[PDB]
């Protein structure tokens, strides 16, 4: 049977994995895809929009953290505003106290250890989302991915949501050009990426992609609608 | 498999335990209300004197404060605590805003209180459904309606509890602005429903009218048995 | 390969429009010719002497093979008037059990509530299936069964037994096709009622996806 | 075959395989039990409508309340278990004030809903506050408002995302109300416009005949505040339709 | 061994490639086949009188060759490959979804459990079918059965009424089975396509690392 | 059987699963190794990389728990970044109330207070991370410390956690570590590191190397990648 | 059934069965103790099994100081009795610190034993699966040997036994009180070490076993050096 | 007296050799082999007329029979297939056995390996019925074809006693083909379970209590 | 009554004494003799057809004693005293486990539950080799009703195969006993063996 063993995150099973963190970890593949880059100076957030109807406008997928940091969600979407608020106020407290940008990889040890206290304790369900945080900070530009598990990882590009293997694939074998890319390669490349996670009869358009780019000179910048119109314009056609 | 706890969505989107208490108005006493132009009519019928039993301690009609009484249909219990925790409020408004309470701003706090017991597991929805008429600063007659989930509603006339579908169907059909056309044609239509529903006669009736700001009356049984016999003789 | 899909696709499709049409045409009238079966007066006989079939077998008396043994002939008028009416509830409840089944969902975790309505349905649409099989199977028993009481009263003439046996098979008969004429169109009735009463969740068991919280 | 077993549904706080959260879904299919209810965004204005569902002719038609007023500038329909409505209406509306006192402005359409969206998410029992209600809400809210941006319709549904819409329905009919929305709306439509075809679809969706006393119908014009069209209002528009 | 590696790949790739070309290409070829088969008349006959075929047996007051029912024989020498050839197909489809399998793990139970679920359908449909040749068997042994009952007792009206009845019988079910076997065949499509992510990849991609 | 659902229950038979299933966990995530020699302390872990996308130098299994103690955890990675917090919080308290450097030995045992207490409720699940500690104090000595999710915590010569613990105690064994110094160690640590390593299950795996002992002057620290690169190349020549 | 599965509640017959599950599990530790008081000394003995050569031996110990006088041996699941030693040891300083004096041993178990029945008696918690035995020298009282079980029973014994084969050892112990010669110190030790040699059948190395004494002469409780051991279990072979 | 355990240890490690030789070499040639016996022109014969054979029994006609040989095409079909049904009958035991073997003390926990024991225990059990049974067909086709062959000589007027010998041949020859596809498939099935989730069958708890205790 | 205590308790000392013997004795010395008889060549025959026994019945263009095949009597005499063997060894077995079988008590089942699992596999065996003897005694009657029926009706062909076919059946079929006579021997030590203390102390 095995029903027994997935009721709860406080049950272990008999060969050692906690199934519902498990589950939980299936809901970012339910999400739109979201693909991040990182440049030696910039850092790159594209992401895939998705429309409950033709009048409805497309959901945001890239939030602003902080002027150095920023993150795009796959996942629940409210678990990601929650997480959003705890990080922007970890990120408010370190100016008011310490007059320095938060370095980005503490914040994300701090949303690791938010994430983790649900999952070993009876009652709030494991968070679902999956965040992508990027960010520029003295050390570098900095791409990090953040699984419903509370395990974090630093990344030189990831895709998460759904039908992100197509995207980590391009990823891969293009990743050596990344490093050395000027802004709009590296956001060209991104697009591409996700472009491979569309099903083949949809295309990106200027509706269903965000950009979101934080570096040495620029704040995190979500460009949105008319403003990937630059960035979208040089890319070529579906392969 | 979906019923067994409130805050439980069943698929459908149906919340099984709040319905379930409404039910549970449905096995209660029935009431009545009209709202004629000048007085409120609130009836209720009385199960049984028991004959060993002071009818006194029984009392389905009560007065949440001096413009406003409510008249219950469920566990009688529950109505207690309803009905004493809004005489709370109608005084805690008085000292609050030095002015007396709406009939809507009772109707109100009674439903959030009820709403307040369906919304966490670990209290059961009141299982009670009140009518609360009362006359406002204007001198409009009110009367609304509450139920165990929190909905208000103001209605020209209602009943609940047990045979409410029957009688508000009599009320449907004889409910006109020339029955509440005069004072005791009013008290005549809420008495001729609650015949219909009640078994006996005008012994298991009690009545009660507020009028625009004398206080309510519990009509007296003699009152009511000369309101039997001109509706019966008129018959 | 899409194309598949498209071939069960129209499969599909002629399968609704059928189930649409029968639930609003062939299932009310078939409700009403049974009841007029019912209604007449060949299923109504009130004695059941009058049912009662020559059997023409010599009795054994102190001092060859019987001449032809006919089947019950009122009975057989009956039975030709009913074959066709198990064959077309069949046929048309086949028809349904298809619709059905084509319309089950993706098997998913939750929200299977639709898919419960369905299994339900179909529970009764199985139920009568095997029911009016075995009506067929009951007109082959009473052929075999009078045949072997015909065959066992003329090889043993002094039993008497066996000749009330071919005339109480007889009378069985007409009693079961009085209730399985009955049933039939009782039949008709239950699956039009269920699916009509339940036709929305039938339709579109988890319904519209929902909005996204993704 | 048919496998039905189900066994995560029950309990929010549980990820089914396939992370799914069942209970919060189930919540949103509760709008469907509610009346249905139009918003159209147009550059003229946001109009909202609703259908009222009078159960009987005694209950007075004014105490049924699906379109209330937020404040001036925004506006609410909502469609679902009513009481739930009135908790989300409530902290809406304290919020708008709130932004008065502390900021001496209007609230855009948008923070409203993000406000009441707030509310909403914690139902996950996100926050170790005793009087959150555990279970998801069971209402959506269409918010119409004249902001800094001109006029705005946003969504919102019992999970608590928030969007803006040119044109949603939300309800019964909302399926079929969408549909025959997508092919009226044009962005170019004036409000007069709107306010027929809404009006139009809500006669095709509602099963009584269309009549003043069983819709509710309000627009916020850049101009006006919260407008709720009076019976007489009412009976000229239904009348042209 | 080398050898063995070999031998099982090849098998492994042949029953993945076959089902392709089943669910593919031959299921919809067969519901067309099939659909033009029920929408032919010797499986659309309105009179089951028609069918009735004569039976030469004496009356009495030296038995020929009593022949068969030649328009149900006809309709049989159709339907019988239909019934074997589903039976296959049906046996492929078990293999096919038996070697998707996953290595059995405490997680992603569901997809192992959808395929599970799917199994017991054809599992099912596979019993019906060998119920159906069942029947077939039946037919002929009964049909003669009753002849050579009828033959033995020339008397005995109501034997040669079976022999009309269990023909006219045979007709009307092997007509179902006909459309049974359609309804098997559009059935497993919609099960396998409906669910066939799942069918086909039941634990899913990888997912980061826990551990 | 309802006797392994919760780690309140006991089993007819005296046993509470819940720990023991728990305690498979660790099994489950990659061998880490720790061996003392007399300078000190030497800890391995083989870090398989899952994705090239992965920055090297990341996702660390290896934490300084304070400056004189450092952890090398198996198991659920999470639950050890926050039982490494518990680890660091205890340090910081020590030395803010009594003044000096945690003794080790007391921190495990801290450590380990904090680890046990999980297994008797039954709110909170057991944690699923198996791991070693080490430290060199002049006073102290070289100590290495590991604690299973069960709470149990005892001092070990050499110790391994992980997939391949089993294998990789045989090859631990034949060291005579007490003798051995430091550095000779750490080339010793990646050998055993590279046997371990199944290269057939796990594609790759990059090897991180920490140390602390006199030749750190008590600070636990990542090995220089020139001394790394050098034991990397040792192993791969003795793996043949 | 489902009368066990929860402490809280009672089978049909009254019994408690989670109390009497716990009991179980000292025995699956698989090692036994021995204490046994003599005129004027208290010893206690158990079996010390060192699973792997790595191990350090010293780290390896079931014999602990609750404080300078008193002594305790705990046998059952490892991580247990650590918890409950370091109760012990606070609350014998707390007694010290409010009332002045040493804590009697009696007092400590009876502590100790009622902080069990705390357990037995609330619902989450589990009763600890360990049992321990005190030995401690009392001015007025001579030697005491008391033993604390998981129910919350704290009896005290002249001598004693926990683990796997305590029934055995305590049958071996008492024909050897029935006979009574009273003990010496040597005798203590010798009966504590032959008691469990005879009933693991062991034959014991110095290695194998750790010995913990209280004498009048010197209070204080020590742990006894291999070499102290190694005398003794010489001295038991020759004779 | 431990003379008992070593009888019958020395049986387990015969019989484990025995599972691996036979996943490794038995089943893998087993698998080849009968796919060319499918594939051999005689199991795929397109027109079941060449499969009927002569019935010399006389038809009646107006004013006992001479031997009646079974339909030798099928006889020599089933002479291959008989071998066949019974090895992989007589290894499909083997199995059973070792996995029975390897099942280990009752215990309240750590039973995941116990479990994936009785789900392939499961797989085995049923493919043990169906095989069975095939052999309980093949001496059922003997019989049913011999009785029908004996009615139609004894009443020589029934024609469709005489199809129905015909029919029983058609259906051995179907069912011939189905059974050995059923063989392929099920040597085939057993080898993919038992090599997948080989560790666990193996070895099912392994050791959990280490120093918990 | 004690006399009546002497006479169950000989019982008891009796059963639990057999037991021993069936286990640390018996069970392996028959694995060892039915390992002995498997290797043996009469049940290791590769052509079934030399099994076929030749039958007399004359062609039709009267019939002498029909005798039956000897090589399948001969391993039948073989085989059943081994199939009746562990019927009765079973028995001694289910008996004995009833006996370690406590009093009822709310609690510590598990141990009752152990003596259940073991019990109802040794049923199991037992309806095993009930169903062994079953097929022993259908191959006696089936093979004669062939003979009749083929010495009856000459002209049937397939009569004369069916009994070379029943024959070769029943020499699979008691090979195959053979080998499940030891599997489930062995088996049995197995079960009892791996969970002897729960069975003989259930409580603890």
């Amino acid at each position: 049977f095995r029903n027994q063993y997935d009721n709860d995150v406080t049950v272990w099973s008999p060969q050692g994995r906690i199934h519902q963190i498990e589950y939980a970890m299936e809901a970012v593949k339910q999400g739109s895809a979201t693909v991040g880059l990182k440049s030696k100076t910039h850092a790159v957030l594209v992401a895939l929009k998705r429309a409950q109807s033709e009048l409805a406008a497309h959901q945001k997928k890239i939030l602003h953290v902080d002027n150095h940091i920023g993150i795009s969600i796959a996942g629940l979407t409210a678990d990601a505003r929650l997480l959003c608020n705890f990080m922007r106020q970890e990120c408010l407290d370190s100016r008011f106290v310490f007059d320095r940008p938060l370095p980005v990889s503490r914040l994300v040890s701090l949303i690791g250890s938010k994430t983790q206290i649900p999952t070993q304790r009876y009652g709030r369900r494991p968070y679902g989302v999956g965040l992508l945080i990027a960010g520029y900070d003295d050390m570098g530009p900095h791409i990090f991915q953040t699984c419903p598990s509370a395990n974090y990882f630093d990344c030189r590009a990831m895709s998460i949501g759904a039908r992100s293997q197509s995207a980590r694939t391009y990823l891969e074998r293009h990743m050596s050009e990344f490093m050395e890319c000027n802004l709009n390669e590296l956001v060209k490349h991104g697009l591409r990426a996700l472009r491979e996670t569309l099903p083949a009869e949809q295309d990106l358009t200027t509706k269903n992609v965000s950009i979101g780019i934080v570096g040495k000179d620029l704040e995190f910048t979500i460009y949105d609608d008319d403003d990937v119109s630059p960035f979208l314009e040089g890319l070529e056609e579906r392969p | 498999s979906y019923d067994r706890a409130i805050t439980v969505f069943s698929p459908d989107g149906h919340l099984f335990q709040v319905e379930y208490a409404q039910e549970a108005v449905k096995k209660g006493s029935t009431a009545v209300g009209v709202r004629g132009r000048d007085i409120v009519v609130l009836g209720v019928e009385k199960k049984s004197v028991a004959k060993l039993q002071d009818e006194r301690t029984v009392r389905k009609i009560c007065a949440l404060d001096d413009n406003v009484c409510m008249a219950f249909a469920g566990l009688t219990a529950d109505a207690r605590i309803v009905i004493n925790r809004a005489r709370v409020e109608c005084q805690s408004h008085r000292l609050t805003v030095e002015d007396p309470v709406t009939v809507e701003y009772i109707t109100r706090y009674i439903a959030s209180l009820k709403q307040r017991y369906t919304q966490s597991n670990g209290r059961r929805p009141f299982g009670i459904s009140a009518l609360i008429v009362g006359f406002d600063f204007d001198g409009t007659p009110r009367l609304y309606q509450t139920d165990p989930s929190g909905t208000y509603h103001a209605w020209k006339a209602n009943a609940i509890g047990r045979g409410a579908k029957s009688v508000r169907e009599f009320l449907e059909k004889n409910y006109t602005d020339e029955a509440i056309e005069t004072d005791d044609l009013t008290i005549k239509l809420v008495i001729k429903a609650l015949l219909e529903v009640v078994q006996s006669g005008g012994k298991n009736i009690e009545l009660a009218v507020m009028r625009r700001d004398q206080s309510l009356k519990i009509l007296n049984p003699e009152e009511i048995e000369k309101y039997v016999a001109e509706i019966e003789k008129e018959k | 390969s899409g194309e598949a899909r498209k071939q069960v696709e129209v499969f599909r499709q002629n399968l609704f429009q059928e189930a649409e049409e029968f639930l609003y045409r062939f299932l009310p009238q078939k409700i009403i010719y049974l009841n007029q079966l019912l209604q007449e007066d060949s299923l109504n006989v009130a004695d059941l002497t009058s049912l009662r079939a020559p059997l023409d077998i010599p009795i054994p008396d102190p001092p060859h093979k019987c001449g032809f043994l006919p089947g019950n002939e009122k009975v057989l008028s009956l039975l030709a008037l009913v074959k066709p009416e198990v064959w077309t509830l069949k046929e048309k409840c086949i028809l349904v059990i298809t619709w059905i089944q084509h319309l089950i969902p993706k098997i998913e975790d939750g929200n299977d509530f639709g898919v419960a309505i369905q299994e339900k349905v179909l529970e009764r649409v199985n139920a009568v299936k095997t029911k009016v099989e075995a009506f067929q199977t009951t007109i082959s028993k009473y052929f075999s069964e009078r045949g072997d009481a015909v065959a066992k009263a003329s090889k043993e003439t002094h039993v008497m037994d066996y000749r009330a046996l071919v005339h109480e098979r007889d009378e069985a008969a007409y009693g079961e096709l009085r209730a399985m004429v009955l049933d039939l169109r009782a039949f008709y009735a239950e699956l039009y009622h269920i699916i009509s009463s339940n036709l929305e969740k039938i339709v579109n068991p988890k319904g519209e996806e929902k909005p996204s919280m993704y | 075959m048919f496998l039905t077993r189900s066994e995560y549904d029950r309990g929010v706080n549980t990820f089914s395989p396939e992370g799914r959260l069942f209970q919060v879904e189930y919540a949103i299919e509760a709008i469907k039990l509610g009346s249905t209810a139009i918003g159209i965004q147009t550059s003229e204005g946001v109009c909202l409508a609703v259908e009222k569902r009078i159960t009987s002719p005694l209950m007075e038609p004014s105490s049924i309340e699906k379109i209330v007023e937020i404040d001036a500038h925004i506006g609410c329909a909502m469609s679902g278990l009513i009481a739930d409505a009135k908790t989300l209406i409530d902290k809406a509306r304290v919020e708008t004030q709130n932004h008065w006192f502390t900021y001496n402005e209007t609230m855009t359409v948008e923070s409203v809903t993000q406000a009441v969206s707030n509310l909403a998410l914690q139902f996950g029992e996100e926050d170790a506050d005793p009087g959150a209600m555990s279970r998801p809400f069971g209402v959506a809210l269409l918010f119409g408002g004249v902001d800094e941006k001109g006029p705005q319709l946003f969504h919102m549904d019992p999970s608590g995302t928030f969007v803006q819409c040119d044109a949603r329905a939300i309800g019964s009919a909302s399926e079929g109300a969408q549909s025959s929305l997508q092919e009226v709306y044009h962005k170019s439509m004036t409000l007069k416009e709107a306010i027929k075809s809404s009006l139009i679809i809500l006669k095709q969706v509602m099963e009584e005949k269309l009549n003043a006393t069983n819709i509710e119908l309000a627009t916020v014009q850049p101009g006006q505040n919260f407008h709720m069209f009076t019976k007489e209002e009412l009976e000229e528009v239904i009348k042209d339709i | 061994q080398p050898e063995a590696q070999a031998k099982v790949d090849v098998f492994r790739e042949d029953l993945c490639t076959k089902t392709e070309n089943l669910l593919g290409s031959y299921f919809p070829k067969k519901i067309s086949e099939l659909d033009a088969f029920l929408k032919e008349p010797a499986l659309n006959e309105a009179n089951l009188s028609n069918l009735k075929a004569p039976l030469d047996i004496p009356v009495p007051d030296p038995c020929g060759p009593v022949n068969c029912n030649e328009k149900i024989v006809v309709l049989l020498q159709r339907l019988k490959p239909e019934i074997k050839d589903v039976i296959e197909q049906l046996n492929l489809v078990t293999t096919w979804l038996q070697l998707q399998i996953p290595r059995i793990e405490d997680g992603n139970n569901f997809g192992v459990a959808v395929q599970e679920k799917v199994f017991e359908l054809m599992t099912s449909l596979h019993t019906k079918l060998e119920g159906f040749h069942t029947q077939i068997s039946k037919y002929f042994s009964e049909r003669g059965d009753a002849v050579t009952k009828a033959a033995k007792q020339p008397h005995v009206g109501d034997y040669r009424q079976l022999v009309h009845e269990l023909d006219e019988a045979e007709y009307r079910d092997i007509r179902l089975m006909v459309m049974e076997i359609r309804n098997a065949y559009a059935v497993l499509y919609d099960i396998i396509l409906k669910n066939f992510e799942k069918l086909k990849k039941p634990r899913g991609e990888t997912k980061g690392m826990i551990y | 059987t309802g006797y392994d659902l919760s780690a309140s229950t006991f089993s007819p038979d005296g046993r509470v699963f819940q720990v023991e299933y728990a305690m498979k966990a660790v099994e489950n995530s990659s061998t880490a190794i720790g061996i003392r020699c007399k300078d000190g302390v030497v800890f391995g872990v083989e870090k398989l990389v899952l994705s090239k996308l992965y920055e090297e130098g990341s996702n660390k299994r290896l934490f300084n728990v304070d400056r004189h103690v450092g952890m090398a955890v198996a198991g659920l990675l999470a639950d050890a970044r926050s039982l490494a917090d518990i680890a660091r919080e205890e340090a910081s308290n020590f030395r803010s109330n009594f003044g000096y450097n945690i003794p080790l030995k007391h921190l495990a045992d801290r450590v380990a207070m904090y680890v046990h207490a999980y297994t008797l409720y039954s709110a909170v699940r057991p944690f699923g991370c198996s791991f070693m500690l080490g430290s060199y104090s002049v006073n102290d000595g070289a100590q290495l410390y590991m604690i299973d999710p069960s709470g149990v915590s005892y001092g070990y010569w050499g110790c391994a956690i992980g997939k391949a613990r089993q294998a990789a105690k045989t090859e631990i064994e034949k060291l005579q570590m007490k003798e051995m110094t430091c550095r000779d160690i750490v080339k010793e640590v990646a050998k055993i590191i590279y046997i371990v390593h199944d290269e057939v299950k796990d594609k790759a795996f990059e090897l991180e190397l920490s140390w602390v002992g006199e030749l750190t002057n008590g600070r636990h620290e990542i090995v220089p990648k020139d001394i790394r690169e050098e034991a990397e190349k040792y192993a791969k020549e003795s793996l043949k | 059934a489902g009368f066990d599965r929860h402490i809280t509640i009672f089978s049909p017959e009254g019994r408690l069965y989670q109390v009497e599950y716990a009991f179980k599990a000292i025995n699956q530790g698989g090692l036994t103790s021995v204490a046994v008081r003599g005129k004027d000394c208290a010893v206690i003995v158990t079996q010390k099994k060192v699973p792997d050569k790595l191990l350090d031996s010293s780290t390896v110990t079931h014999l602990f100081k609750i404080t300078e006088n008193i002594g305790c041996v705990m046998t059952g699941m490892t991580a247990d009795s650590r918890s409950q030693v370091q109760r012990a040891r606070y609350e014998a300083a707390n007694w010290k610190y409010k009332y002045g004096y040493e804590i009697p041993v009696d007092m400590l178990c009876k502590r100790i034993a009622d902080i069990s029945q705390v357990y037995t008696q609330n619902a989450e918690m589990r009763p600890l699966g360990c049992c321990m035995i005190l030995i401690g020298i009392d001015e007025e009282q001579g030697p005491q040997v008391y033993k604390c079980d998981p129910a919350g029973y704290y009896c005290g014994f002249k001598a004693t036994a926990a683990g796997v084969k305590q029934t055995e050892s305590t049958s071996f112990l008492e024909k050897k009180v029935k006979k009574k010669f009273d003990w010496t110190f040597e005798q203590t030790v010798e009966t504590a070490i032959t008691c469990l040699s005879t009933v693991l059948s062991i034959d014991f190395k110095p290695s194998e076993i750790e010995v913990g004494v209280v004498t009048v002469e010197n209070p204080k409780f020590r742990i006894l050096t291999e070499a102290e051991i190694d005398a003794h279990l010489v001295a038991l072979a020759e004779r």
